[PDB]
Formats: C-alpha cells, structure tokens, sequence
C-alpha cells in the first residue's frame, strides 16, 4: 500500500500539464505523416508488395514502429489524466441538476419521468445509496421528503428514493456517533457496483470522452502495414476556432439542404427517362468499329451516366454527347439540351452553393455581436455605455468599482468560511434569499448612481 | 479488395435513405 | 492614509444589491489572500470565455442570470478540485 | 532606386518600375490592400485545402493506382501513383486547375471492377474542392471590398 501513495502523487504530474501533452501530437503526427509521402510500390517484395522507398539518411529505420507506439504512448497518457481531471466535473454537473431539480420539481414523483434520452437512464441512481457523492448537499433525501413525503404515501417516498431502512432509522442518528476505522484495499467491493454503473453510462454518453477515445484506436490500429496515422491529422487539426467555424458550417445547415439536393436527383430522373425513351439512337459512345456500349439500355445504366458526366460536365450533357445536327428531330435537342441547361447547372447548383456560403453569413455576425455587448451593455444592470460616456472614462471605470462580474465569484467564497454567527445584517439576508435560489438581487437597470441622480452627482 | 456492388443493391440502399428522409419531415 | 488604502486595494471587493429596501446600497470586504492569486489562471479563464459565449447568443427571462450563478457554483468546483491537484 | 540602377544590365527589369508606381492611384490601392487587409484569415483556410486533397491523395494511390495510366504511346512507365510526392504534385496541377473535377483527365471508369466505387471517389470530390472550398476563397477576398 505504500506505492498507493506514490502512485496518486504521480497522476498528479500528468494532470499538472494536459495540454501540454496533448500539443505533442501534433507536431509528432506531422513527422510521422509527412515521411510517409516517400513511399514506392513494387511488384517484387524488398500479388504485390506495398514496397517503402527511403532516402540516403539512416533514419525511417523500423523505428518508425518504435515511431508508431511512441505516437500511441503519447495518446495513452492522457486518457488517464482525462479521466483524472475532466471527469470529476461531468459527474458534478448532473448532479447538480439532478438535486436542484428535486428541490423544485417532482417529475419523478408527482406527474411522471419524461421521449426521455438521458433522463430514462437517471432513474439508477435513486436507490443508489451513494447519490450525493460528488454533489455539495449530502442530504438532499430530508428536505424532498419533508415537501412531499407526507402529502403522499410517506412510506412510498421513503422506499423509491432509497432509505433503507431510513423511515425508522431517521430518529436513530440522533444520540451518538461512533468513528469507524477505515478499511480500504479490504472491503473496497463493498460499494454500490449498481451506482458504478451509473457512472459509466455518463462517461460513454460525453461528447469530448469519446472523441480522444475515438482517435486511440486509430492510433492502436495503425500499427498493421498500413497508412491509418494520416487519418490523426483529420480530427485535431480542426482544434483552430478559425477552422471550426468553416467545418461546422455544412453541419450548422444540414437540415435544409438534404430535402433540396434530393429534388436534384428527380428532376435528372424525369430527364432520364425522356432520352431514353426518345433519345435513345443519339448516345452512341462509339468505340471502335462496334457500339454495344449504349448508356440508354437499362433503365439504371442512363441514370448512372448523367451524373457522373451531366452534373460534373460543367457545360451541359450536350459536351459528351453525338451531333445533333441530324435532320430528324434537330429541333427537339436544343429544346432539350437548353432546358438542361437552365435547370441544373445555371440554378440547382448555384443554391446549393449559396446556403454553404450563406453559412459564414450568420457565424461570422455572431463573432461580432459578442464584441459589441462589452462595448455597449455591462451584462450585469440593464443599462448601456451611453450613460457612463456622460463623463470620461465612466464605462471604463464601471469594471472596476462597480460590478466587474469577478468580484461575485470572491463574494460568494466569503460566505463558506464564515459562521452563521458572524454575519453582518446583510450578509446573512442574501445567504438565506440565496438557498430559495431566487435572484432580486442582483441590479438590473440601476448602479448607484441612478436612484442617486438628482440628490448628488 | 473490397465487395463488388451491383446496381439493385446500391439502388435499394440510396432509395431506403430517400424515403427516411422524407419520412422524418412528411 | 495613503499607504493603508494602496495595500488594500488588493483585498478590498465590491457589490452592489438591490432587495429588502427598493434601493441598492454598497457592501464591503476582504477576498482572501490566495483564492484571488489563483483565480487568474489559464486552465480557468479560458471557461470563462465560453462562458459569456453562451450568455449572450441564447437571451430570455432572467434565467440569464440564473445559470450565472449556476456557473459560479460550478466554478469553485473546478477551482476546489485544482487545489488537491498541484503540489 | 536600386532596380534602376540594377536595370542598365540588357535585361528587361525595366517593367518593375511600372508596378510599384502605377498602385499610385487611390482606388487602385484599394484593390491591392484588399488581399493583405484579411492575410489572417486565408492563411489558415487554404492551409485546409492542402490536407483535403492530401486524403484523396493517398486513397486512390492505395487503391485506384492502376486507373490513372496517362498512356504514352505503347508503353506506361509513366504513371503519377507510383511515388508517395509525384500522386500529390499532379492533384494540385491539374485537378484544382481543371474546373470540373479529377473526372477529366483519368481514364474511363466504364470497366466491370470497382465501377460503383470510382463515382463515389469522383462526386465526392466535385463538392468538397470545387464547388464549397475554391468558393470560400473567392468569397472572403471579395468580401474585402464589402
Ligand atoms: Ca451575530
């Protein structure tokens, strides 16, 4: 037990420097990526052989495997301090709602549990014992049986919400307490396993766990002859908030474009089967001497032909196709190829480039809109920097001796290493006004100076 | 390689994706 | 007194409220001596970032304000969580 | 100064002395300041076209190698997926160039083998060079002016 010690002391140093860990990959994925664009196949081993070409220097040696798991070692590491710095947080922040909720609502209790994505999953924990392990409050049990145990079957409230034992136990915590001695490394399966559970399903639900998951097993599988490691530039060179934004434009608008490139594939649908229907003797791809090759023969053959020429030709289907000059039907082409022309390439396309384009049309204004907030409005009293322009420097002032929205985080610091003894007449009137969680308080439309307007500037 | 796709196949797999698609929004 | 306030200033935090007597009213008092060396740290003003994202693009009734707080709780949390991690 | 004096030698340095000047004009400058004034922004954007083609690029020199074949007369010894930098220099020389996708200088993709695959491999790069990206490029630059 002695290495336990050690051992913990030594995750601490992985998580001292996360970042810095991770910016390893980087550059480590460059050199290992960009050595690989010398590679020469053969048909002759050094069936084919993936033959690999090196230059005149000693390196690219099989340390490119010692190369390999170096990269993958590298992404190893930080699965643990992910796991030892990121996620004491995650389970927090469910926790939190959870009891909040409880606190205010009885969804699981008075109407009915939510068509319930991450909410069905959270009824494990209410007979888990151990519910309030990460949460401040430890004793969220009392106060939700106070509001509703009795209005309802009190007995029911104290067995779905655990309590074991607890309806006549609750007294029995009353006369002493005794100091068991710990016992660890001893009895450590005795916890609650089905609330581990719980836990676990939290962790493969995280958005940010399994993607530097996803990215080990490529790192893992990359070792086999292949050329997977350039697959691990993909996924991280997007970390540049300027790169995201051009990336998740596709996604942002995912939902209209799909039912608009669909009415694409129709409307070549209806030209496909008019030409094959009519059209079909002017095709003729004509290779030598013979023509069995005739894309209007199948009913799928036409389809498959149009776009893969018609909407990559950048001209019309009337590039790759016969001359129309013939005497029979020379007027019915141009009527079809013009048409063609009008109603894929000149429309269809230009909307389906303007909604991408359109997308920096809203991501990037709402770059902009962040920055003219802190100009105008101080997020905390309803009220802009016209006032405080009054006088100079006065929204320039008000950051600093006003409400700065850090100071808060400080006041509220205060109140916990403070006794309820010791609170001023004040301090002790938002402590209780801020346990029934409303928020009057706060300014909104008023600092100091409005109401103190006309009495002294 | 890979497996060899025939014209049904990819025909049936593209047209059920249509008909979802129009399926979540009809 | 010059010298007493210069010294202070480091220590001295402000507020203003507004309840209880339909007129805001100014609140003194001392922060700590470490908590606010080590708010100023990168691991968590990055969040912060982020965090006044979110406040602004997404505005409605005074639940603006109420995940504020919210932040805040969740705040310390990483900051208590930090103190058990460095040497 | 120093290209005057440079351009006594019999050469034709003489030209340069018409560019650095003739921006002179206010709404010339305009134009000319438009690509520097957003130098921040491309810098990192086209860095992303690189990489793009870079996965086309090893894809099909792993599996599409033997559809390329320019085809000199009776003999293929010249074929740009042999080499891991030749496959990558002759995407960038012709394929972003030729306004209408790689579909234009390759082979006939007609043949038995593989014949779903190819269009998938060629449509997929019609969208995401040609039409979306070579479009941002243009948009940003033009935009300078807005
Ligand atoms: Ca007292």
């Amino acid at each position: 037990g002695e290495l336990e010690v050690q051992r913990v002391k030594f995750l601490n140093y992985l998580s001292r420097n996360f970042y810095t860990l991770r910016f390893l990959a980087l550059f480590l994925a460059f050199a290992i990526n960009f050595i690989l664009l010398f590679y020469k196949v053969s048909d002759s081993p050094p069936n084919m052989v993936y033959y690999f070409l090196e230059e005149s220097t000693g390196y690219m040696e099989p340390a490119l495997w010692c190369l390999s798991l170096l990269h993958t070692l590298v992404a190893f590491l930080c699965i643990i301090g992910y796991n030892c710095l990121k996620v004491p947080l995650v389970i927090f922040k469910r926790e939190k709602e959870l009891a909040r909720k409880l606190e205010f609502d009885g969804l699981y209790i008075t109407e009915q549990p939510g068509d319930d994505v991450k909410g069905q999953w959270d009824r494990l924990v209410l007979n888990t014992p151990s519910f309030p392990s990460n949460y401040w409050d430890k004793f969220v049990k009392r106060k939700v049986l106070d509001k509703h145990g009795d209005i309802f079957g009190r007995e029911r409230i104290a067995e779905l919400l655990g309590m074991d034992l607890a309806s006549l136990e609750i007294t029995a915590h009353n006369e002493r307490k005794p100091d068991p001695p710990p016992g660890l490394l001893t009895w450590l399966m005795s916890i609650d396993v089905k609330y581990q559970i719980w836990k676990f399903g939290v962790i493969f639900t995280d958005n940010s766990f399994l993607y530097l998951g996803w990215y080990m097993v490529m790192s893992l599988l990359g070792h086999y002859n292949n050329f997977f490691f350039a697959a691990h530039l993909l996924d991280i060179a997007m970390g540049v908030k300027t790169l995201r934004t051009i990336l998740s434009s596709v996604t942002h608008n995912g939902k209209q474009l799909v039912m608009t490139v669909g009415l694409l594939a129709v409307v070549v649908y209806l030209y496909t089967v008019v030409a094959f229907n009519f059209f079909r003797k002017f095709y003729n791809k004509s290779e030598d001497e013979d023509e069995p090759d005739m894309k209007c023969d199948d009913m799928m053959t036409c389809y498959l032909f149009h776009m893969y020429v018609g909407v990559r030709a950048g001209g019309g289907i009337g590039d790759e196709i016969e001359d129309p000059a013939g005497d029979e039907y020379e007027l019915y082409r141009v009527v079809f190829d013009i048409t063609f022309f009008f109603f894929v390439i000149v429309i269809l396309l230009a909307i389906i480039q303007g909604l991408i384009i359109d997308a920096f049309g809203e991501l990037r204004d709402q770059q902009e809109q962040v920055k003219e907030d802190m100009e105008t409005k101080c997020f905390i009293c309803g009220i802009g920097s016209d006032y405080f322009d009054t006088t100079p420097h006065g929204f320039e002032t008000h950051t600093l001796e006003e409400h700065n929205l850090a100071n808060y985080m400080f006041f509220l610091m205060y109140l916990i290493n403070k006794d309820e003894t010791e609170h001023t007449g004040q301090e002790s009137y938002v402590w209780k006004m801020y346990q029934e969680r409303c928020w009057d308080f706060f300014p909104a439309g008023d600092c100091f100076r409005k109401q103190y307007e006309d009495q002294l500037s | 390689r890979l497996r060899r796709l025939t014209a049904r196949e990819a025909a049936t797999a593209l047209a059920a994706l249509l008909w979802a698609v129009v399926a979540r929004a009809g | 007194a010059e010298s007493i306030l210069e010294y202070f200033r480091p220590y001295l935090g402000r507020i203003e409220i507004m309840g209880a007597s339909r007129r805001i009213e100014r609140i003194y008092f001392e922060i700590s001596e470490t908590n606010r060396a080590q708010w100023e740290m990168p691991q968590v003003k990055e969040s912060k970032r982020q965090f006044i994202f979110d406040v602004v693009n997404e505005g409605g009734e005074a639940e603006k304000m109420e995940l504020f707080v919210s932040f805040c709780e969740d705040t310390i949390f990483e900051m208590q969580i930090a103190a058990q991690i460095s040497e």
